[PDB]
């Protein structure tokens, strides 16, 4: 197994600390199939129920079973090995185009 | 749209707190 | 204080720290978040590294493949440095070849 990009994924959230509950937390994979085989990382953005209208918020679409809105601005590259990456998902080729869009913006 | 035309509707209602804010195995950051 | 595009910047780690801002100084403003890559002394030749250029004291490689949004007040973020623009620019250009 590893990630592919369009897909959505769950991942180990795992803090030591803090007030937010441990579990498994959603997200899009914008990198590469090649990148994330390679590296052991995949580069990717969370996704929430929480929808507040947030400029960077871009609203999950073309799945089977996944709701809500993918947080732009807050792409990670993650261990997805150490995290123990599970893919439950997918989305559109243009939901991933407009995230990566974003995040191309944010950084240029 | 435009970085300045995204940035300019984040407000205080807006905003997300960090989600998957831990690092992991070799998660340098 | 606000981080700015270019800043190399020292940050707080977990389980300090240099680290590049690819992020747009007010995206870094008004959001809160800072999107960074790793700056480490350790070269071990991955197609993935960046040789830091430009710079008063700091050494070693960006690594983009490691690229990460967080918030950068909460991690204490201080700007030590900066590098070239040419730099800046070549690691946006790898990022966007992973993630494209």
């Amino acid at each position: 197994y590893c990630p592919a990009r369009g897909d959505v994924i769950l991942l180990d959230f795992n803090p030591q600390s803090g007030h937010e509950q441990a579990g498994k937390r959603p997200a899009l994979v914008v990198s590469d199939d090649l990148f994330n085989q390679v590296t052991g990382f995949a580069v990717v953005c969370p996704i929430t129920n929480q929808i507040k209208g947030y400029p960077f918020e871009v609203p999950v679409d073309g799945t089977t079973k996944t709701t809500g809105v993918i947080l732009a601005d807050q792409v990670k590259s993650l261990d997805w090995k150490a995290r123990a990456a599970r893919t439950v998902d997918s989305v559109s080729g243009e939901t991933v185009t407009t995230v990566v869009d974003m995040v191309s913006k944010i950084i240029k | 749209p435009t970085l300045e035309e995204l940035l300019g509707q984040c407000t205080a209602e807006n905003r997300h707190h960090e989600y998957l804010c831990d690092s992991q195995g070799k998660e340098m950051l």
